[PDB]
């Protein structure tokens, strides 16, 4: 069923949700995040800074299409007689970016798939304590089944006495789910 | 520089049943959609037609223009003007950015003599 | 500068 | 139809002036242009929807408000002679390469 | 029922084949996770996918047909030639290659060599195992290619083996980013 090609560019994916007027505007190329537009700062945030020096995108295009999202989400909601979205339980998988070496700076990656709707909290735990630094995450990527996936990154130094957990909080989960990981 | 549209000087005078041509060349950084608007006396500009890509022709009420990316032109054409065609014609464009900011030219005044 | 596919409005 | 208020207005330098625009087209986008000899039409401010205000190409000396879908005002806090012009309001359906529906304009002269 | 959540999704797709010689432009309109309307350049117009899209089909085709068809050029082809060519299609990140032995080394005892190939881009790559300069074909397996999310991938390639005196095992890696193949050696002590 899936369409095949050498490359796939998604120039302007719009995700608009209610309540809360929640929006995301992104550009994808071959599955990777080119950028997302920060709607509050009206700024295009590039995944790879080096790219922004050779290409660009006016955030206004993001604002415009996001506005149309707000418009279409209302026409469609009403048209569906308010059929709400059906929650899904997301799944997390934790792995290191590169081979783990004692005392060698590394990055722990938490891949979360089957996210729907696209609202979630992904945080990290070290020795059961939440981490607040060196944590970054991608935007919501689109999936063929229209659910989403997202990845969170945690910089850390491999150690024999350190424990890690990727915590995922979502409406489709009764309690936050912890995906454990140890070197 | 910012996108701009350049069209024939200021005022042109024709006789009724003459053929009409109003030039428009554009300087754009993306791949813009092109338009022509007409402003009759005491009114605001009103849409004539658009063209989104090279070789596409827009038309309305006898007026037409073809998107020519090679010469970056969108020259207005009209077979035989009438006195009521007297007005100000504007060339304009919007970018493929999704911006929806429409940039206009300086406008060209057309006087079709009775 | 990049172009973007336009989300078209309904109704 | 798009209607502007007022149609005519004479003001003095330093005066606070506000031009009003109303459209019942149910268009999401609204814009404010000024028209001047040699310049054609130049975008001052525009809006993607109620509560939104985006600067155009020449926002300096101006401010705008989109308190609702139908209305979009342009305000000249401190009128200067350079702001003498004919202001035009337009609405559009925010569909890429959309067509604009203009009002008949507002002639403003700052003496 | 305040906990009712609603959402829309607009998913545009520019499918490129053999450069821009062939392009398929698809636009999907989604409510919650139901695609109800879709434009497909191969089809040439908008088509309702579900009942929900019935009300839009006619309006979209009457209003946006030409403009949407033209984006195959004004968005897809334009973005590929003007923005992808100098960035995405130019990105070359060389893989880092290291070898590890799964179990403690016991001469003449079964074991597994793991070649970790990480941080490379693009995704297309080839990893081969060699025993004393001879390619191994049996006992070779690999994990799934992993998309790290930062424009790099990784993969683990395993070789079931038996360390013997003087043997030299080589992990061989070919990738567009390498002018020459990377070879890492593991020697049976």
């Amino acid at each position: 069923d899936d369409i095949e090609a050498d490359h796939v560019g998604s120039y302007g994916i719009v995700v608009y949700q209610s309540p809360g007027d929640i929006g995301q505007y992104t550009f994808e190329f071959d599955g990777d995040e080119l950028f997302y537009v920060d709607l509050d700062k009206k700024e295009t945030i590039w995944m790879l800074p080096e790219f922004a020096q050779l290409r660009s995108f006016d955030p206004q295009g993001g604002l415009q299409n996001i506005a149309t999202g707000k418009h279409n989400l209302g026409v469609l909601t009403k048209r569906s007689n308010s059929t709400p979205a059906t929650n899904e339980a997301p799944q997390a998988t934790v792995f290191p970016k590169s081979p783990v070496l004692l005392g060698q700076p590394n990055t722990l990656i938490c891949f979360v798939d089957n996210i729907f709707p696209p609202v979630i909290n992904i945080t990290w735990l070290r020795n059961s304590k939440s981490v607040a630094d060196g944590v970054y995450e991608t935007s919501f990527f689109v999936n063929r089944d229209y659910s989403f996936h997202k990845l969170s990154y945690l910089t850390f130094i491999p150690s024999d006495d350190d424990i890690y957990d990727c915590k995922v909080e979502h409406w489709g989960l009764e309690e936050p789910v912890l995906k454990h990981w140890e070197p | 520089s910012a996108d701009s549209v350049t069209q024939t000087g200021g005022q042109v005078a024709l006789s009724e049943e003459d053929f009409l041509t109003i030039h428009c060349n554009y300087s754009a950084s993306g791949y813009p959609a092109l338009f022509w608007y007409v402003q009759y006396p005491g009114e605001g500009p009103q849409f004539l037609f658009r063209a989104s890509r090279d070789k596409e022709k827009g038309s309305s009420r006898g007026f037409e223009a073809t998107y020519n990316k090679e010469a970056t032109s969108f020259h207005l054409q009209k077979a035989s003007v009438q006195e009521s065609d007297s007005a100000v014609y504007y060339c304009a464009l919007s970018e493929n950015y999704g911006n929806e900011k429409i940039t206009f030219g300086a406008g060209t005044k057309l006087q079709v003599v009775p | 500068r990049g172009g973007a596919s336009q989300y078209r409005p309904s109704q | 139809a798009v209607t502007q208020s007022p149609r005519n207005k004479v003001a003095v330098t330093g005066e606070k002036v506000t031009l009003s625009c109303n459209q019942t087209n149910n268009h999401n986008n609204m814009y404010w242009y000024r028209q001047d000899t040699g310049h054609g039409l130049r975008l001052i401010y525009y809006s993607y929807g109620a509560g939104s205000t985006e600067k155009g190409d020449i926002p300096d000396g101006y401010k705008a408000s989109r308190p609702s879908q139908e209305n979009f005002s342009l305000t000249l806090e401190s009128a200067t002679p350079s702001q003498t012009s004919v202001y035009f309001c337009a609405s559009g359906d925010a569909s890429g390469a959309e067509t604009l529906y203009f009002g008949p304009g507002t002639r403003l002269t700052v003496l | 029922d305040s906990e009712r959540h609603f959402v829309v999704q607009f998913q545009p797709f520019c499918y490129f084949t053999n450069g821009t010689q062939r392009i398929r432009y698809v636009t999907r309109y989604i409510y919650n996770r139901e695609e109800y309307l879709r434009f497909d350049s191969d089809v040439g117009e908008y088509r309702a996918v579900t009942e929900l899209g019935r009300p839009d089909a006619e309006y979209y085709n009457k209003q946006y047909l030409e403009r949407t068809r033209a984006e195959l050029d004004t968005v897809c082809r334009y973005n590929y030639e003007e923005t992808e060519v100098p960035t995405s299609l130019r990105r070359l990140e060389q893989p880092n290659v290291v070898i590890s032995l799964s179990r403690t080394e016991a001469l003449n005892h079964h074991n597994t060599l793991v070649c970790s190939v990480t941080d490379f881009y693009p995704a297309k790559i080839k990893v081969r195992w060699f025993r004393n300069g001879q390619e191994e074909t049996v006992g070779v397996s690999s994990t799934q290619l992993i998309r790290n999310g930062d424009w790099t991938f990784q993969v683990l390639v395993m070789l079931e083996m038996t360390p013997r005196r003087g043997e030299v095992y080589t992990c061989h890696v070919e990738h567009p980013s390498l002018k020459s193949p990377i070879t890492v050696e593991w020697r049976a002590q």
